[PDB]
RNA sequence: UUGACAGACUGAGAGCUCUUUCUUGAUUCUAUGGGUGGUGGUGCAUGGCCGUUCUUAGUUGGUGGAGCGAUUUGUCUGGUUAAUUCCGUUAACGAACGAGACCUCAGCCUGCUAACUAGCUAUGCGGAGGUAUCCCUUCGCGGCCAGCUUCUUAGAGGGACUACGGCCUUUUAGGCCGCGGAAGUUUGAGGCAAUAACAGGUCUGUGAUGCCCUUAGAUGUUCUGGGCCGCACGCGCGCUACACUGAUGUAUUCAACGAGUUUAUAGCCUUGGCCGACAGGCCCGGGUAAUCUUUGAAAUUUCAUCGUGAUGGGGAUAGAUCAUUGCAAUUGUUGGUCUUCAACGAGGAAUUCCUAGUAAGCGCGAGUCAUCAGCUCGCGUUGACUACGUCCCUGCCCUUUGUACACACCG
């Protein structure tokens, strides 16, 4: 019975809180994202992840636990909110997945340069137009520094950034401090819209071939 | 079939609408005669479309004007613009195009704002200053 | 068995909201029902202006955040069962439907 | 008074009454110490010996007829009056 | 502490009765529209909440 | 000739004179001691301020028939000076407006509107129109 | 931390019956929203379980989320004297 | 100032080269032709390209224009 | 091992502690490890974020050319542009960022769609006025089968592209003027915004974080009280003024961006009625909202008093007293009534912002908020002078040139 403004703000706050909770819980399991759909007397939450086996657990035990805890914390009515697990299509085109992979590789003791180059190569081979990885913090010395790896196209200004650029930031708790990793992937135009924005770049003009 | 037109004049946020139809030649704003429009100083702007053309051309049309928004000067400017546009439209749609063109030409030769709305609008203010361009006083020590 | 059914549509996405309104209008028309609307209320612009810096240093720069809410009103002269059947059509996420009488 | 006194002022008044009763004839009552700086002096409290906490110490006062309807804070200064020394480095040339 | 003493001070209003729902800090709380989030947390989570920067 | 066709100032003066001549008004004993609002610094200069205010209020109800005490306070309010602080809008005295409305209702110039506020009666319309016509 | 036997029994019963449990980080809250026991006692009992690995704890947006493990399930079964057939609703 | 960018210049040159037959000296007709035979994300860009194409056509009517290769002219 | 009646103790109905002795039951206590918390140090260990260099137009590969090499050309003599924007010249050719494009708001549509949560028109009825029937003027109420979308709202679209004319310019890129046009400074204002950097700010936003300190007589947490506001003095951003282009008292009437409830007797915005001089109080109710507050400002306009007098300018300081918020108002929380009536008569050296609906004046909404706005973020109202030029000062970009500078002339 609340006003529309408060209703929409509460919906946004709930989405943000659920996103943060899912990230914290499924950090290691891999968590590309979450989507919330509202239907009459039913709400569906879809968890996009690279490893759905871990998210579901054995016989859906983990996903059932997550659904129950989410309902209890968010006052949802019994048998009214339900969770699904979904594979992420072209995980290399998701910065969150790539950022988590780089975090895992760095925590595993792998060299920063080798890990970043591998991530860059995987992103490029996954069909990305361009990509960039930044690693900042105390690397090899007590003095913090930044390492930048870049390959391909990239835009940084104007509206097309919001749709053609998918970016993520993550922290790695190393022995001597915190390492900040930033992943930035430039998508490619997709007429279907499944793998990229369904809109061409503003300054791209195509002339049809004359008969 | 009723013989009438409705034309609107604009100035800043002021919107005035003149309903002009066949009649004996009366002109009223919100039910009040145009001769009592306030402020008294701007009565000249209010009457300019009337002084330029003469009362004889208005003798055959009744005009009712409803105004909203804006301020004292903007409302009067919208009133006069709406009056001019309503008279021009009425002459166009019930009177010879020759006379319509003549009245339009005489009005425009005096002032183009009588028929064309001024597009000026208040500029949004930017953080770091009280006004759109004015910035906070800067001190170095 | 005829009533003025009031349908309220609220969404943040203008395209989805307009598409849902058009689908409802066409569904009502296909049943030879009388449709009034859609009536588009003034857009609600929730505005928040907060300082960019997480501290008090540097030039005081501010971020203007806006959340736009679009509301539509549709009136149907028909029965509860038929309006319910019409509204049963698929609705994309982000659009809230409310059906009432008067 | 319309809003009503809480239990602490009532306890303070009762303690003052007890001290006055136990005071030997022709002698002042004992010291009643309290933190209640917002207490309002009433005529019944005239002649009582009250220590009022000022945040560091219980300043000693004796209630007089002219102090009725005043707060106990008004008679226990919480700060030391300022006596100015010579300006230090950085006071001028700004 | 004693039940009548421990946490007995009223907290029905003021900055001490409100905290950020994200980080719990009591400063710079945005109460508009019921966000109840400190300014830093809101600036971090605005995109997820649904607040877009147009100007 | 009606009120709308005459200058508001002249009509206000004429109707205040008519109200004073009528003798049906019962001025409160405090009319000579109170300001017209908390925002004012001094009492009204004109001794006939009560009659003038009554005439202006009656004209306002004639023009619009849904006004109340708060509406009249807002109508007759204005800027309030705060010494060294900037000015802000302030409401006017509500007791004066309430008493004037009650007196006008007693004289039958206005009556309670079913939707709230006060409305001009047929007798009030007639009296105001005659005063406007006689102004000439 | 000192906890009444009835409160501990109620907390353990709810945890075993539901398989999960959340709690706002409010030490002075009079009663847990889902359990009549004080929030502080609920939180401290769950912390005790987590210390010895009977539960997995997650924190986010000033809230605790606790998920029972196999060892926690075994301990709760033994302590509540429930039949082996009965299991938490999650499974 | 009003200086057409490389995008507008290249688009106009290519459009004139590939569809010189249907080109006209009227800006509205040229912009309609551009809408028909090209995909321009922005209406402002479409109008700018159409205007520059009209100017280039006016120059071509006078004589050869460097950077544009017309089969009939050659 | 917990809790506690009474007395004492205590600022204290803190069993905090002591006396007196009851209750509870392995949940605790003691010691050793290990934890936990900390607005505790370290921003010269860090992440993220933000500010600045830097609002300017700048920045970098591949393959070629030159040099032993650091490097260099591309990235340029010239013209042009706000622009490394283009035209061209060319040992460079092709490219990738930045710019532009882009997106938001505003400006035009009597064209499209649709509006009982927005309006207009005419009609029917009724009130008032005028010759009082019929006629004219102005108001109030109904018509979901009166019509409509000019006015209001919001979706799709159209529209401007220097399109057209005259001159200058390399037959170029382009520039000035001009009719028309809503719009001819990139239409106006914003959002976004490259490479490389600062030991610039933030550990006091974060359950971000390493190390160091503390960790039970605590740097943890809570309660009481005080302080952060303390006043010989110096400085910064501001509010109010020095008055008649005015103050006061009447009358008069034109905005926009926005914000609003747990219904409990009732919580947020509050209409109407009554009480009161005001401040405020009481009672019916509306609004989870284009439905109600919202019928919603001041400057300004008009008529009088004042009459060059620190004066009816100015409102600092202070006394008395009355209300509201709050558990608590004293060191006045804020708000009313009367009374007191300070400097200030336009401001030195210096110094800030600003080119059109802009400066300036005027008020209004929101953030903070139980109660407090002289502040910040936005909004509209009235509305200008001057210039449309330059590198003189302060700086910025490119080129040439000198250097004993490279921590880079604060060398
Ligand atoms: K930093
Ligand atoms: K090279
Ligand atoms: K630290
Ligand atoms: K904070
Ligand atoms: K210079
Ligand atoms: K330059
Ligand atoms: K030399
Ligand atoms: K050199
Ligand atoms: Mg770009
Ligand atoms: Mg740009
Ligand atoms: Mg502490
Ligand atoms: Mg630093
Ligand atoms: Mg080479
Ligand atoms: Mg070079
Ligand atoms: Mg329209
Ligand atoms: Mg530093
Ligand atoms: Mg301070
Ligand atoms: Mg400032
Ligand atoms: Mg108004
Ligand atoms: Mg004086
Ligand atoms: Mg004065
Ligand atoms: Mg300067
Ligand atoms: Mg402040
Ligand atoms: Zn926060």
């Amino acid at each position: 019975q609340i006003s529309k403004k408060r209703k929409f703000v509460a919906d946004g706050v709930f989405f943000a809180e659920l996103n943060e909770v899912l990230t914290r819980e499924l950090a290691e399991d891999g968590y590309s994202g979450v989507e919330v759909r509202v239907t009459p007397v039913r709400t569906e939450i879809i968890i996009r992840a690279t490893r759905t086996q871990n998210v579901l657990g054995e016989k859906g035990r983990r996903i059932r636990e997550l659904t129950s805890v989410v309902q209890k914390r968010f006052k949802f009515k019994e048998n009214s909110v339900e969770l699904y697990a979904e594979k992420v299509n072209n995980r290399g085109l998701c910065a969150v997945a790539q950022a988590e992979s780089l975090r895992y590789k760095l925590l595993g003791g792998l060299a920063v340069r080798r890990a970043c180059y591998g991530v860059l190569r995987f992103i490029m081979e996954s069909g990305a137009k361009g990509c960039e990885v930044i690693v900042s913090g105390k690397l090899r010395a007590q003095r913090a520094k930044s390492m930048k790896f870049k390959d391909g196209y990239m835009i940084s200004s104007g509206q097309p950034v919001k749709e053609y650029i998918d970016s993520a930031v993550r922290h790695i708790l190393m022995r001597q401090g915190v390492l900040g990793i930033k992943v930035k992937i430039m998508l490619d135009w997709d007429p279907k819209g499944k793998q990229g924005p369904t809109t061409p770049l503003p300054d791209l003009v195509t002339i049809h071939s004359p008969k | 079939a009723v013989e009438s037109v409705q034309c609107f004049g604009r100035k800043k946020t002021a919107v005035a609408v003149t309903h002009c139809k066949r009649g004996r030649g009366l002109i009223k704003i919100n039910g009040v005669p145009i001769e009592l429009v306030q402020p008294e100083i701007l009565r000249y702007k209010a009457f300019e479309p009337i002084l330029l053309l003469g009362r004889h051309r208005f003798a055959g049309v009744d005009m009712r004007i409803r105004v909203k928004g804006g301020g004292h000067t903007s409302q009067i400017y919208a009133i006069r613009q709406s009056i001019a546009k309503a008279l021009v439209a009425f002459y166009q749609k019930y009177v010879d195009e020759q006379q319509k063109k003549e009245i339009k030409d005489i009005l425009v030769r005096y002032d183009r704002t009588l028929l064309v709305a001024d597009p000026r609008r208040c500029e949004p203010k930017k953080f770091g200053g009280r006004g759109a361009r004015a910035r906070f006083q800067k001190s170095y020590r | 068995q005829i009533h003025k059914i009031r349908i309220t549509l609220s969404s943040k996405n203008v395209k989805n909201l307009e598409k849902v309104c058009a689908d409802l209008v066409r569904g009502a028309k296909d049943k030879r029902l009388r449709v009034k609307g859609p009536v588009r209320m003034p857009t609600k612009v929730l505005n928040i202006t907060t300082r960019k810096s997480p501290c008090g240093e540097g030039t005081n720069t501010w971020d203007r955040f806006e959340l736009r809410v679009h509301k539509r009103v549709i009136d149907l002269f028909s029965s509860a069962d038929v309006v319910k059947q019409i509204t049963s059509i698929t609705i994309e996420p982000g659009v809230e439907v409310e059906v009432t009488i008067a | 008074f319309q809003r009503g006194l809480k239990r602490k002022p009532m306890a303070l008044i009762k303690k003052l009454r007890k001290a006055k009763r136990e005071a030997p004839p022709g002698e002042k009552p004992e010291v009643v110490r309290t933190h209640l700086r917002n207490m309002i002096i009433v005529p019944e409290m005239i002649g009582s010996v009250i220590g009022i906490y000022n945040g560091k110490t219980f300043n000693q006062i004796e209630v007089k007829p002219e102090m009725i309807s005043h707060y106990l804070a008004e008679f226990s200064i919480s700060y030391k009056p300022v006596k100015h020394g010579r300006p230090g480095i950085g006071a001028t040339h700004s | 502490g004693h039940s009548n003493i421990w946490n007995a001070h009223p907290k029905n209003y003021g900055p001490g009765s409100r905290t950020c729902r994200v980080c719990g800090n009591p400063h710079a709380i945005i109460r508009k529209y019921g966000l109840m989030c400190c300014r830093q947390c809101f600036r971090s989570n605005a995109k997820e909440i649904g607040f877009i920067k147009y100007r | 000739r009606t009120v709308k066709d005459v200058s508001p100032h002249e009509f206000v003066k004429a109707y205040a004179a008519h109200l004073k001549r009528s003798g049906k008004m019962e001025l409160p004993e405090w009319t000579d001691i109170v300001k017209t609002g908390k925002l004012k610094e001094l009492a009204p200069y004109d001794p006939d301020w009560y009659y003038i205010r009554a005439a202006s209020m009656a004209r306002k109800i004639y023009l619009r028939g849904g006004l109340g005490v708060g509406g009249f306070r807002r109508i007759y309010g204005g800027n309030q000076r705060n010494g060294s602080r900037p000015r802000h809008f302030c409401k006017s005295s509500g007791s004066v407006a309430r008493n004037i409305l009650q007196q006008l209702q007693n004289m039958n110039i206005v009556d309670f509107d079913p939707k709230g506020g006060r409305r001009i009666t047929s007798n009030g319309q007639r009296d105001l129109d005659q005063v406007a016509g006689r102004i000439a | 931390m000192i906890i009444s036997e009835k409160n501990r029994r109620e907390i353990s019963k709810y945890l075993f019956q539901e398989g999960v449990c959340y709690a706002k980080k409010d030490y002075n809250l009079a009663k847990h929203p889902l359990i009549d026991v004080p929030n502080l006692q609920v939180i401290k009992l769950m912390q005790s379980f987590k210390s010895k690995e009977y539960v997995r704890e997650t924190f986010a947006w000033m809230h605790y989320y606790w998920y029972l493990t196999n060892d926690g399930i075994e301990f709760l079964r033994t302590y509540l004297n429930l039949p082996s057939e009965i299991v938490p609703a999650t499974l | 100032g009003r200086v057409r960018t490389k995008t507008v210049k290249k688009s106009s040159r290519q459009v004139i080269e590939r569809y010189y037959s249907k080109m006209t000296l009227d800006f509205h007709t040229n912009k309609k032709i551009l809408e028909e035979v090209a995909i321009i994300p922005s209406k402002r860009l479409r109008n700018k390209i159409a205007g520059f194409s009209t100017h280039l056509m006016k120059r071509i009517q006078k004589g050869p224009v460097r950077g544009i290769s017309l089969k009939l002219q050659e």
